[PDB]
């Protein structure tokens, strides 16, 4: 029955609803419903996600009147397209991703009312540098605890798509629920135009760096590599002429090799060879 | 390593205990031991009687042996695809059948510059000759196909020069042929 | 053995001109 | 061989037919494997007892089938049948698939042996038994036409479940591998246009099997014309191999097709173009191909 | 009478209740047929919240009426 080759197909505009609704209420645990489609037994997609209003605190979240949900889904039928729900989500800002006490109670309610109802956990205050810790989990029945739990190895791609860390396998993994794999449904006329509007330019190439601070910046770059050249003179030649060990403390905890002295030269070329050639075009182009 | 002995490379016994280490350990992965239990069946495939090769006898290449191995490379995506590796199993026989039923038991020998190898014995541990006579349905390593020698003391000499394992005929020049047996 | 060696020196030359190419190509993408 | 046996018939005549189709060449090969046998029982016992309640029964029934391929000896299906009936739902599929690998080549004997297990009388609620059963009959009768293609063709005309549509199709494409019969080509086209999201791996592999080294003008165009509008990924991986398996050693006659799949940005279809340039170039020292292969490798 | 409880999951549950019954009886029947406690069920009739302190005749619920089943939504 249950496979280990499921991949949820979230859309790009789904995940942008997830982080924006999660960053909106940070200290109060936002809470919404996830709308998608079951195309077959073990691939599920989710493209558009709406939200629900909440009244919860920073550790638990309640709900509102249920006359809002059925009136929402009725109005989404006539506009765009209709679907049936495939799960739900929340935000766990404090800790990582595991299913709490009432989180497993609402999971039992949805997998009995609906079919399978994958739940998704989002940490909004972790997705900071370049990476996100979004994950989706899924309850397993407690009766099949003498046989396999997510058994029946069909493929071998289920091992490198997820590696549960020590903070994950202590709460519910793997005796209560299990994790599921996430890929991103990327296509054309959505992804290319996503970068055709964000990291683009027209006049940025043919624009001067305004020499009031350009050559002023090069003063404080020449003087610091001047001091590194003061440091470089003694360092290598004293090390080689005293002991030829090619080793200790000048090997274990040092930082002044021939890696540090040319990267300041590397920055100083790219900042100036471009800046020299940028002032060459407009002499020809602009009369 | 297929149908190879200790004298071919000493790393065979280093790997068989490497297989037994990672399959009799408890603190490993299912994915790690899955490659080990698969390596048990490949190394002893067919009872040391078949071999895999993308190359035929006469410089040509096999179509099903390439098909059998490239679909086997797709074992990540579907585990019953690994049954298709059996299409690349090629025999290592030298059976000298001359008539459509005549299978005489010709005792041909070999000549090895080292001592004996080639079909080791199973282990259960819980003045040497070099002219070993073999019958016609007998295995032979593909690396010792040139060091065999037809029996010059017998009149029965084959038509094609037996220099590479495959199938040949026996040019019978005597009278009163015998020794037919079929299980 | 004066002609069989002569083609083998070409194939060792042609492989090596390929083997110098993509490693030189890989170093660009490995900087990325 | 099928052409030269057709141009031959355009006794010593009947003697030279049988050796050009191949009947005794299987028989002496079968006789060679039933005489000589060196399979150690103890190692397989030393691997069986070191298995916990995990998924490794499939790993063992694929292990013995490799080392008893053509041995035609059943002893693990005889000493612990209760151990074989432990795991389920594809282990029963793989085990009856493994029975055909052990009987690698009989052409009559394994048919009447597996004539005991009819595909309507073993179990009504176990399609994996007959699914791996018909998968095993294709493994045994490989590259030998006759009644057996037509006997399996009529079974796929009246298949019950889609699991049965797998092992029937992989057996039927393997039994007609390289024949390019139009009748099995029509059945596997309309199998692909069923819009089924589970037999797409089954139809994609076997269609390249029956069209192996054919270079059809329309099969490649229909399969890449099908694998653009679909919305599953097993349909894309089945057709990934099948558009590679249709061509085998053309050496300059796929260079438009190799470029057409690498220029596209579907990741499966870029991956499938790499298998096609592998299969079109066998044993060749094409410096331009290895130039192109390693540039897109990095 | 026969009612059509149109749930929000695309599944219509047919029940055999009486016009003189209440909401707790329907909740108990749903719990017996599936496994959802009564406190986690919110029956909605034409955008109106049904209360357990009234009967089916108070909300003009006749034979074959479209309902809406909403479960208790709460996370932590
Ligand atoms: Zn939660």
């Amino acid at each position: 029955a249950v496979d280990t080759a499921e991949q949820v197909y979230i859309s790009s505009l789904a995940l942008l609803k997830m982080l924006k609704h999660g960053r909106a209420g940070v200290p109060m645990e936002v809470m919404g419903l996830m709308l998608g489609e079951f195309v077959d037994d073990y691939t599920v997609r989710v493209i558009d996600v709406f939200a629900m209003p909440q009244s919860g605190t920073g550790v638990s979240v309640e709900a509102v009147d249920p006359v809002f949900q059925a009136k929402m889904l009725d109005m989404l039928k006539q506009t765009g397209r209709p679907e049936m729900v495939v799960g739900w989500y929340h935000s766990h800002p404090g800790f990582g991703c595991w299913l709490s006490g009432v989180d497993i109670n609402t999971q039992q309610s949805f997998e009995a009312l609906s079919e399978r109802a994958v739940a998704v956990v989002v940490d909004p205050i972790q997705s900071v540098k370049g990476k996100v810790v979004i994950d989706a989990f899924r309850l397993i029945n407690a009766n099949m605890m003498v046989l396999g739990h997510e058994p029946r190895q069909t493929t071998s791609n289920l091992g490198h798509l997820n590696k549960p860390s020590i903070q994950a396998l202590i709460h519910g993994l793997n005796r209560h629920y299990y994790s599921i794999t996430i890929n991103y449904r990327k296509n054309e006329l959505e992804q290319k135009m996503l970068l055709n509007l964000h990291k683009k330019s027209w006049m940025e190439g043919l624009t001067l760096q305004d020499y009031s601070e350009h050559c002023k910046h090069n003063e404080s770059v020449v003087k610091e590599m001047l001091e590194l050249a003061k440091n470089y003179n003694k360092a290598v030649e004293e090390e080689d002429k005293m002991t030829p060990e090619q080793l200790a403390i000048k090997n274990v905890g040092k930082q002044d090799p021939k890696r540090h002295l040319e990267e300041h030269v590397d920055v100083l070329m790219t900042s100036n060879i471009v800046q020299c050639l940028a002032a060459m075009l407009d002499t020809v182009v602009f009369k | 390593m297929i149908q190879q002995t200790e004298i071919t490379c000493p790393k065979v016994n280093q790997f068989r205990q490497l297989y037994s280490k990672v399959i009799n350990d408890k603190h490993d992965d299912v994915m790690a031991k899955f490659g080990a239990i698969l390596a048990q069946g490949i190394l002893d495939a067919g009872g040391h009687n078949v071999t895999i090769s993308l190359q035929s006898r006469t410089g040509h290449t096999h179509m099903p042996s390439v098909v059998g191995v490239l679909v086997f490379t797709q074992f990540w995506f579907w585990f019953p695809l690994s049954h298709f590796l059996s299409l690349a199993y090629t025999p290592t026989c030298v059976i000298g059948l001359n008539k459509d039923l005549k299978m005489p038991k010709v005792q041909y020998k070999s000549n090895c510059k080292p001592s004996t190898f080639a079909y080791p014995a199973p282990l259960e541990v819980p003045p040497e000759p070099n002219f070993q006579l073999l019958d016609n349905p007998a295995r032979v390593m593909p690396a010792q196909l040139k060091v065999l020698t037809m029996p010059e003391t017998c009149r029965y000499q084959p038509f094609k020069p037996l220099s590479i394992g495959g199938i040949i005929i026996l040019k019978d020049t005597s009278e009163d042929i015998e020794e037919l047996v079929e299980p | 053995d004066l002609y069989s060696r002569y083609k083998k020196l070409q194939q060792e030359l042609e492989f090596l001109e390929v083997q110098e190419e993509y490693i030189k190509d890989e170093q660009k993408n490995l900087k990325k | 061989l099928s052409s030269v046996i057709q141009n031959l018939r355009t006794d010593q005549t009947l003697k030279m037919i049988k050796i050009l189709s191949g009947e005794m060449a299987i028989e002496l090969h079968l006789q060679f494997l039933i005489r000589n046998n060196n399979t150690d029982l103890m190692i397989l016992k030393n691997t069986k007892d070191a298995v916990r309640n995990s998924v490794c029964h499939t790993a063992t029934v694929i292990a013995n089938s490799f080392m008893h391929c053509g041995t035609t000896s059943d002893q693990f299906l005889r000493d612990n049948l209760e151990w074989l009936a432990r795991a389920t739902n594809w282990a029963k599929f793989t085990a009856t698939a493994s029975l055909g690998v052990i009987h690698k080549g009989h052409e009559k004997e394994a048919l009447q042996l597996m004539a005991t297990y009819l595909p309507k009388d073993t179990s009504p609620g176990s399609a994996y038994q007959e699914g791996g059963g018909l998968y095993a009959l294709g493994l045994i009768h490989a590259n030998h036409g006759g009644d057996i293609i037509d006997y399996l063709l009529n079974q796929l005309k009246n298949a019950s479940n889609d699991i049965v549509r797998h092992g029937g199709s992989l057996g039927l494409g393997l039994a007609a591998m390289g024949t390019a019969r139009q009748d099995v080509y029509d059945l596997l086209k309309t199998n692909l246009y069923q819009d089924d999201a589970v037999t797409g791996e089954a139809a994609g592999l076997a269609l390249g099997l029956v069209m192996l080294g054919s270079k059809n003008a329309q099969a490649i165009e229909d399969m890449v014309g099908y694998a653009q509008e679909t919305q599953h990924e097993k349909i894309l991986r089945g057709l990934a191999v099948g558009i590679a398996l249709v061509m085998y050693g053309r050496m300059e006659e796929a260079d438009a097709l190799i470029e057409s799949l690498c220029r596209d940005k579907d990741p499966i279809l870029r991956r499938s173009g790499m298998y096609t340039v592998a299969m079109a170039y066998c044993g060749s020292g094409n410096n331009k191909a290895i130039r192109r292969l390693l540039h897109v490798a990095v | 009478m026969q009612i059509f409880v149109k749930t929000l999951t695309g599944k219509t549950i047919t029940l055999e209740v009486e016009p003189s019954d209440t909401i707790e009886n329907v909740k108990a029947k749903i719990q017996d047929k599936e496994g959802i406690p009564p406190d986690q069920q919110r029956l909605i009739f034409a955008g109106k919240q049904l209360e357990d302190g009234r009967t089916l005749s108070d909300y003009n619920i006749q034979r074959e009426s479209t309902l809406h089943l909403v479960l208790r939504l709460r996370g932590g």
